[PDB]
DNA sequence: TAGG
């Protein structure tokens, strides 16, 4: 495999958004158990993204159970001049309060509740992406994501 | 919470050859949608023929309907009876311009790559 | 031995000789190693090259503070863009050309956007450690076609930065989509003309400068973005900062008049959800909707970012070693030996190009 | 002579 000091690898410093079915399949690394492999390329706070199944109100965290199509996996996604803004919040508090139905986007941290990858939402936001607007650039790039660098050996 | 359903092509999953019973996710233009039990009836047809989808929702109580809008299903699609393909609406988004037959396309492509391990 | 007074010079034309002028390669013309070279063992370089731009400046004296015995000759400086040129270099790299103006009233065709071959010119390295050139005793220029007519422009690529490790040898100027993660140092800095001291409310207290009256409006905006493969660290002034934010002219005219008063506003920023790392007022209300923003996807926006590298390949000291690590995914920090952030002048702000069809509910105001 |  790869050590943990063999990861100048760039997404070991950046975030990714990867093929949640591989990412199922990504090798938990026995290095430090957590830490997902595509073929040997470690992440720090995966992104994933696609319509959600469960919800439920947790003492922290919303539970947002996301498929793309591609496969499941879920979130514990965290619960998130001042006059004007009275309005500030007025768009954004939107775009940061879901309800069940439709589609949302996570990023973050991982970790494993009880062999479920568990992704735990770092940053995330209400989307009105529900009609897969951006799907065909996004999965257009996404098997291109893949085939580029990580799913390919490291250099 | 669910499983997960892919987008076999749109006028293979009406006529009996992808399995049944497992989650998946489809669309369908609605034309006259049940209220009662939330039974949407999804169209499908590329050049080839009428087949026809339905979708009954469970979980959400409100959601209302549109005139002439594709509407995409994500849940259980059971292995319905005669003339009928029945979609749990445990995930129900609505579909207006996107380019569609291009989104099969790339999910076709997503499909190439699941082999290049 | 000089010419004579009366004498005649014979063009002995190529057509007349041709045992060794089938061999004339080019000119005197060094090339990439050489100018690539701190130490390039001569005086006198030779390149091809085409500029994109020309700008003056007076001959300043060195440290901009010398005596009063004369006023030299105005040997006026001047610094020219140029987009380097040899066989390798094989994407535009650039540099500035310096000449003085002592008996030198600039040849013709020094116009930005020609093409023309030097020579005899003196490369060498600054105390800032920049490579440039300057003229001597064997000056050598010549065109190799008119500046153009046809004066439509290029922008810059569409790439993913999976492919960027280096520096350079790339697309230098370039561009691709990622998504903003923080901010880096954001000035609001109304201050003086002459010397730029602050002025509070549009009002200095070192005004001992000049009669200038109403003060200069720098308004420096520094963010961090990620883009699918590392880190991306960015840097404007002045010209980037309403956008990145997202305010209109009356938007940002009445932010910058709340913010008039005190005139010099600070915060800066290192990554997500790092709070303010200058030290700015709590208590003021400015501050608190700033980072009420600053805790908000609106200042860190999915969007796609243009770019060049900030420290130019004149002579690229580099920045710092590779570093540590300790971060966790999964359950645990794990560490490695990886390098340091990036420098990557942002250049112009392409917004959420995103699809339109998530509603064609748009808007009407 | 020649970056912040
Ligand atoms: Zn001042």
């Amino acid at each position: 495999e790869t050590p943990s000091l063999l990861w100048l690898d760039p997404v070991f410093l950046a975030f990714a958004k990867l093929y949640i079915r591989d990412i199922l399949d990504m090798k938990e690394s026995r290095q430090v158990p957590g830490v997902f492999l595509y073929n040997g390329h470690p992440i720090k706070q995966v992104d994933v993204l696609g319509t959600v199944i469960g919800v439920r109100e947790r003492d922290a965290f919303y539970s947002y159970g996301v498929d793309d199509s591609t496969g499941v996996i879920n979130c514990i996604c965290w619960k998130k001049l001042t006059s004007q803004l009275k309005k500030l919040q007025e768009t954004i508090e939107q775009k940061t309060k879901i309800e069940i139905g439709d589609t949302i986007r996570v990023r973050g941290s991982i970790r494993t509740y009880r062999e479920e990858r568990e992704i735990h939402a770092t940053t995330y936001y209400k989307v009105d992406d529900p009609v897969w607007n951006i799907q065909i650039a996004r999965m257009l790039e996404l098997p291109t994501i893949y085939r580029k660098v990580y799913d390919q050996p490291f250099h | 919470l669910p499983k997960p359903g892919t987008y076999y092509l749109p006028w293979e999953v009406s006529a009996g050859q992808v399995p049944d019973g497992s989650t998946l996710r489809t669309f369908g233009r609605l034309c006259l949608y049940d209220m009662i039990q939330s039974r949407v009836t999804l169209m499908a047809q590329h050049g080839s023929d009428q087949h026809q989808v339905l979708v009954c929702t469970k979980l959400v109580e409100p959601f209302h309907a549109q005139v002439g809008s594709l509407y995409i299903v994500l849940g259980e699609l059971q292995h319905q009876q005669d003339r009928g393909s029945v979609v749990k609406a445990r995930v129900l988004t609505c579909v207006e311009g996107m380019n569609l037959p291009l989104l099969e396309q790339a999910i076709r492509e997503q499909r190439l790559y699941k082999q290049e391990r | 031995l000089t010419v004579q007074d009366n004498w005649t010079l014979e063009l002995e034309s190529s057509q007349d000789i041709q045992d060794v002028l089938d061999a004339n390669k080019s000119l005197p013309e060094s090339s990439l190693t050489d100018l690539l070279s701190d130490n390039f063992t001569d005086s006198l370089v030779s390149f091809s090259a085409e500029i994109l731009s020309r700008t003056l400046c007076e001959p300043l004296v060195a440290s901009l503070w010398m005596k009063l015995g004369n006023t030299g000759a105005m040997r006026r400086c001047v610094k020219l863009t140029v987009a380097l040129e040899t066989a390798e270099c094989e994407f535009p790299p650039h540099l500035d050309v310096y000449i003085e103006d002592p008996h030198l009233p600039p040849s013709l065709g020094l116009l930005p956007g020609a093409r023309v071959h030097f020579s005899q010119l003196e490369k060498r390295v600054s105390r800032s450690h920049n490579v440039y050139c300057c003229f001597r005793s064997s000056t050598y220029v010549q065109v190799l076609s008119f500046p153009p007519e046809t004066t439509i422009s290029i922008p810059l690529p569409h790439i993913y930065l999976a492919e960027l490790l280096q520096g350079g040898q790339s697309p230098f100027q370039a561009t691709a989509s990622c998504h903003i993660v923080s901010v880096f140092s954001l000035q609001l800095f109304w201050v003086c003309a002459y010397c730029t001291s602050i002025c509070r409310q549009g009002k200095c207290t070192r005004l001992s400068t000049c009669p200038t009256q109403t003060a200069i409006s720098q308004a420096i905006i520094r963010l961090l973005v990620e883009d699918g493969t590392a880190e991306a660290v960015v840097t404007c002034r002045n010209h980037h900062v309403a956008a990145a934010l997202g305010l209109c002219p009356r938007e940002w005219a009445s932010l910058l008049d709340f913010v008039q008063v005190p005139g010099r506003v600070v915060l800066q920023f290192a990554g997500p959800g790092a709070q303010l790392e200058s030290s700015a007022r709590v208590d003021e209300p400015m501050t608190m909707f700033l980072w009420t923003l600053c805790t908000s996807p609106s200042v860190l926006r999915p969007i796609v970012l243009s770019f060049e590298l900030e420290r130019k390949p004149s002579k690229i000291v580099p920045l710092e070693p590779p570093r540590l690590q300790r971060f966790q995914c999964g359950e645990l920090p794990f560490l490695t030996h990886v390098n340091p952030r990036l420098r990557l002048s942002c250049l112009s702000i392409r917004e959420s190009e995103y699809s339109s069809s998530l509603g064609i509910l748009a808007s009407s105001c």
